[PDB]
RNA sequence: GUGAGACUCCCUGCCGCCGAAGGGGCCAGGUUUCCUCGGCAAUGUUCGUCAGCCGAGGGUUAGUCGGUCCUAAGACGUACCGUAAUUCGAGUACGCCGAAAGGGAAACAGGUUAAUAUUCCUGUACCAUUUAGCGUUUAGUCUGACGUCUCAGGGCAAGCCGAGCGGCGUCGUCGCGCCGUCUAAGCAGCGAACCCCGUGGAGAGCCGUAAUGGCGAGAAGCGGGCGAAUCUGUAAUGGCACAAGUCGGCUUCACCCCGGGACCCGUGAAAAGGACAGCUAAAUGUCCGUACCGAGAACUGACACAGGUGCCCCUAGCUGAAAAGGCUAAGGCGUGUCGGAGUAAUUCAGUUAAGGGAAUUCGGCAAAUUAGCUCCGUAACUUCGGGAUAAGGAGUGCCUGCUGUGUAGACAGCAGGUCGCAGUGACCAGGGGGCUCUAACUGUCUAAUACCAACAUAGGAGAUUGCAAACCCGUAAGGGCUAG
RNA sequence: UGGAGGACCGUAAACGGUAUUGAUCUGCAAAUCAUUCGUGUGACCUGCGUCUCGUAGUGAAAUGCUAAUCUAACCCGGCA
């Protein structure tokens, strides 16, 4: 599917691209973090996954247009999370 | 005179210590209201603050006037804004805290009444609403600590945007110096015990040591604080 | 190559016409007691801070 | 200020009054105007247009193209150049 | 003015032309590595081209439908395909033009 | 470079113009004053007493 | 030849040097060194009739090239306030300056001089401000106006090939080799991608790209609109031995236009100006620079200095991955300014060496070995990324005839013959392996005796402070960190 | 297919300065030359402009650098 993953080139991911530097727990940490950033998310005006990072904390729709402020490296965030969980539970309680 | 240190240096003011103004896109402050007035506004566009690595909303008021904005996470281009005595509590509308229920979270809050905000404003931050009395609240701040501010005091609701910036390790020394160059910090920095006995306490000797303890007195002169000022604990817990 | 202005060119062209013999006029009324002057020079030596 | 000296001529400057123009050495603090305005009294031909020149010997030099042909050649006459 | 004295060209002529029937370019005389002298960039885009061309013109005459055209657009895509006529030896032999 | 004969090449500015009350080549181009007459600094003209010794 | 006087000054022929710099363009800097004539006491590492030297005279022409105009970092002035006081001191208000490599209204070809030329002359143009006449805003937006890397498409200067025509060379034999076969702005016309609009009705899937991808929130297809470089005609009569002056083709960077993608705990200037309402006519377009060098002789280091500033920006044919190294054009030179003679020791830098092969020395210091490309093969250890060009083997020239990919340029492969001691035949071009100590790594450092284990670094931990804060500068007025 | 990286090789482009303990040592030079070397897409090299200075400045820190001068610069005065 996607490039080689032999019986070798499968624990790097996208950290390969720094060779033998920066120690194994650096290189693990930066690798599962990109994973996360490079997912398919999802819309909250379409609900269609075309959410993608544009700058530092920024995000748009590809297809939607919507612009909106998130997270650093991941769209939405836990605690944003709850605040909107916790209002819209008080909220809909009225 | 044994040579001023760093400290001092910076208090000077020279070329070398002094932040690079002209970078950053504009100061942050909540909008000026006259007593009993409520003002409205829909976002225009979301944009990037080189001053703080997150970013910012500009927003264009009734008025006419348009202001840069500390962005609270889940802002988008087109809602709008009610700051004023009578907005309701929603994410992105600036309300005074007395009005605030507990349990909420808020960031951008003032001081004094009309400050314009000056706590929570990193990224990915909030504060907390405790309690409720006749004459002030008190709000949990994100270092840990119990507040009593104004009733009358304004803050947005939400939380900073840009949560989660300190996850991703630097891991070389090129990228850390990309970002000190867009503010007033030296980098990279000399230890203390490498130098020499004019340039600091702590320099010279045939080996590397302090000499002399590290924790300092909170009386000490100007030129003589440096290590741990007026420390209550030190080391780890055992 | 030195884009001057009004007053330098000024200048440097009186530094210019200092830079001659003494005449030989002069040289034989005084009788040889005047044969040269402090203002003689050459432009591959000392600069003149005329400028 | 007076601001034309006197013609200037040197072996260039003979060879510019074959097609109708002149030569003058004319005050370094002036402008074409006044040298315009100068010439056009003193000897009552329209010149046409002016350049000017700055010498290293210190001077400024003129040069003055009239309209009416064979001007310059009875200017010059009248000066004593010739 | 006396003529300016050119450099000759007749001997590297001749050269040439017996470079481009397909000699003296043996082993021995590559000096530069292979890529320098062909970038795989290019090689993989002229066979590219050239196969979705025979394609497309394929499916212009009318001997080709869409499934099929979108099978083999795909899988030229994924390299299963290294010529023009490895493509048509294929063609020919599973059928799936509509010659008639 | 070298201290000496080698960092004397880049020797093409200037640091002091030439002033204009006094005519003396010492007009700092970047303070904008005359570091002989003062010309710039002030309307009166830089004179000090140790300039000369004490005349006795 | 000149001259009293010729290794050294001039002309012709041969023989040479640099040829991605020793050539061309120019900043800063220099300041007359520029051109002509007349000289040789001194200057020139020798001589000199020569000269960047000495004396006399001459030479720089702008509405379109620059400055001038706008603003960036940041300065300066007046006021307010402080100071015993100022020519001293931070901030605030109002001004004003700051880029000859940032923004920017407008001109090209040829001729002419001993030395100036988009400036003078011929021809053909263009742009502003004012005045007069004839009309009118949409006045709020767009542009100026923007990072690093990577890639497609189009165009073009340079380059190369074939045919005809005109010259020059060679000519023991042959019939080849080189040069030329030209043409500006301006004006008129056309428009590739992106984008916008009207139809269209596609899913157990279709449409595309070098690649990422698009689609009932409307694909494919079919129409229309806005919209580039460049190209076609004219300008076309100027220059050419008024000698020819006609045509085709290939390629195209390092230059121009247009579009896509990726990356950022980096987000990659501002203002003047311009566009949207102008058309016709005459008049006006002031000021400053303009010579020459721009460096192994015009700058700086006391010098006609092997350094530095400037390698700052550009450069033809063959070999070759190549702007490397080698050999030649155009251009510049025989001035990196002492000659003759040929015969000792010694000395600076090179070529080769029987047999042995580190036995030399504190120490393989110094020098030698290997070296390009294709194919096969590749260990311990390991943070699983590497180690790795591991180690270790084989092939390579020339000639004849071909095959495959591709639109092409070109690239890849084969069969047979054949020469030499040797086929990356010169130039260019790694010696390899093993065991320890030490610093994780890339980076920094005693300019002129120390390039290291020292400094820095990512990572770990601790401490102060809720902002009228902690820490710090000032005598004060006030400030740095802090547009936090 | 794609084209990441304080990745690799490498120019006498540029920047640096290991070894020869070579040449020179009244030198071409008050720190240069030849060969051999290190980095060469970045914590990179660099032009012009502007700012920070004497008990003060700047310094990836050697007491390095601040006009051939630095464990407190230079000019004049106290000073004969
Ligand atoms: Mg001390
Ligand atoms: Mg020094
Ligand atoms: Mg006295
Ligand atoms: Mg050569
Ligand atoms: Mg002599
Ligand atoms: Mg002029
Ligand atoms: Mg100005
Ligand atoms: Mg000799
Ligand atoms: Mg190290
Ligand atoms: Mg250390
Ligand atoms: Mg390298
Ligand atoms: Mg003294
Ligand atoms: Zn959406
Ligand atoms: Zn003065």
């Amino acid at each position: 599917m996607a490039k080689k993953f032999t019986k070798k080139g499968r624990i790097s991911r996208s950290a390969g691209r720094f060779g033998p530097r920066y120690g194994r727990k650096d290189r693990k940490l930066v690798a599962d973090l990109e994973e996360r950033m490079r997912a398919p998310h999802v819309c909250t005006k379409c609900a269609r996954p075309t959410v993608e990072r544009i700058g530092t904390g920024i995000w748009k729709c590809s297809k939607c247009g919507h612009t909106f402020a998130g997270g650093t490296y991941i769209p939405y965030t836990s605690v944003g999370q709850t605040l909107l969980r916790t209002m819209k539970n008080i909220a809909e309680a009225k | 005179m044994g040579k001023r240190l760093i400290s001092q240096n910076r208090g000077r003011g020279t070329p070398t210590y002094r932040a690079p103004s002209h970078k950053y896109k504009a100061d942050l402050r909540h909008p000026r209201v006259d007593e009993n007035s409520s003002l409205r506004g829909e976002v225009v566009g979301i944009e990037h603050d080189p001053a703080r690595s997150a970013p910012i909303a500009k927003v264009a008021f009734e008025n006419g006037e348009e202001l840069f904005l500390l962005a609270s996470e889940g802002i988008a281009v087109g809602n709008i804004i009610e700051c004023g005595d009578d907005a309701e509590v929603k994410p992105g509308n600036i309300v005074p805290i007395g009005n605030v229920p507990e349990g909420f979270f808020i960031c951008n809050v003032e001081s004094k009444p009309n400050d314009g905000g000056k706590f929570v404003r990193s990224s990915g931050v909030y504060a907390t609403v405790v309690t409720h009395e006749a004459t002030r609240t008190a709000v949990s701040m994100p270092s840990g600590n119990i507040k009593w501010l104004n009733p009358k005091c304004r803050a947005v609701v939400g939380i900073v945007a840009g949560s989660g910036r300190v996850d991703r390790p630097w891991l070389k020394a090129g990228k850390k110096y990309h970002k000190m160059k867009t503010r007033a910090a030296k980098y990279p920095r000399v230890s203390a015990v490498a130098m020499n006995p004019r340039d600091h306490p702590f320099g010279g000797g045939a080996w590397k040591h302090p000499g002399k303890p590290t924790t300092v007195s909170r009386n000490a002169p100007p030129g003589r604080k440096v290590g741990l000022i007026a420390a209550r604990r030190t080391g780890m817990k055992r | 190559m030195s884009h001057n202005m009004k007053g330098q060119k000024k200048r440097l062209a009186k530094a210019h016409k200092q830079n001659t013999r003494v005449p030989v006029w002069v040289i034989v009324k005084t009788n040889r007691k005047v044969v040269s002057h402090p203002r003689r020079r050459h432009w591959r030596r000392r600069s003149l801070d005329v400028k | 200020m007076s601001s034309i000296n006197y013609p200037f001529v040197t072996e260039k400057a003979m060879m510019l009054l074959d097609e109708n123009k002149l030569q003058f050495i004319v005050d370094t603090r002036s402008n074409k105007k006044q040298i315009l305005e100068d010439v056009e009294k003193m000897y009552g031909f329209k010149v046409k247009s002016v350049r000017t020149m700055t010498t290293m010997k210190g001077m400024k030099k003129a040069v003055l193209a009239f309209e009416e042909p064979e001007a310059a050649h009875e200017i010059a006459t009248r000066i004593g150049l010739m | 003015a006396k003529p300016v004295k050119g450099v000759s060209r007749g001997r590297a002529r001749a050269l040439a032309a017996k470079r481009k029937y397909g000699h003296c370019k043996g082993h021995g005389s590559r000096k530069g590595k292979k890529g320098a002298r062909t970038p795989k960039k290019e090689q993989w885009i002229k066979k590219i081209r050239a196969l979705r061309r025979r394609l497309k013109e394929l499916r212009a005459d009318g001997a080709l439908d869409k499934s099929v055209y979108c099978r083999l657009y795909r899988k030229a895509k994924g390299g299963e395909y290294r010529s023009v006529s490895h493509l048509n030896s294929h063609l020919e032999s599973e059928k799936l033009l509509k010659k008639e | 470079m070298s201290k000496g004969t080698s960092s004397m090449g880049k020797r093409q500015k200037r640091t002091h113009a030439k002033c204009r009350r006094c005519g003396s080549v010492s007009f700092n181009v970047h303070t904008k004053q005359c570091t002989s007459c003062g010309f710039g600094k002030t309307s009166r003209m830089r004179t000090y007493k140790w300039q000369a010794k004490c005349k006795y």
